[PDB]
């Protein structure tokens, strides 16, 4: 039999994924705007003044 | 310059009861106070 003779299929053609352009926060504009302070222990801080 | 006079204001900052060996004649940076109440 011809139907002994099959050939039809379908195949994938590859796909590509997006990579997220990262923010480094101290390289935009704003960076100097902002004097950014490093003082983790602040849960245990009711008020604080200057 | 001078203005007045440098030894002038320090001798009449010591005669009143301050022992300030050297006025400061210039740029003076001090530091800011942050205070916390926990």
């Amino acid at each position: 039999d011809n139907s002994l003779y099959s050939a039809q299929f379908d195949i994938l053609l590859g796909t590509y994924c997006n990579t997220l352009n990262f923010v480094r926060f101290l390289e935009l504009g704003l960076s100097v705007a902002c004097i950014c302070t490093k003082f983790p222990e602040l849960a245990y801080v009711r008020d604080g003044v200057i | 310059a001078a203005a007045a006079a440098a030894t002038e204001s320090d001798r009449i900052a010591g005669i009143f009861n301050i022992p300030a060996g050297i006025i400061p004649t210039g740029n003076v940076l001090s530091t800011i106070e942050v205070c916390a109440h926990r």
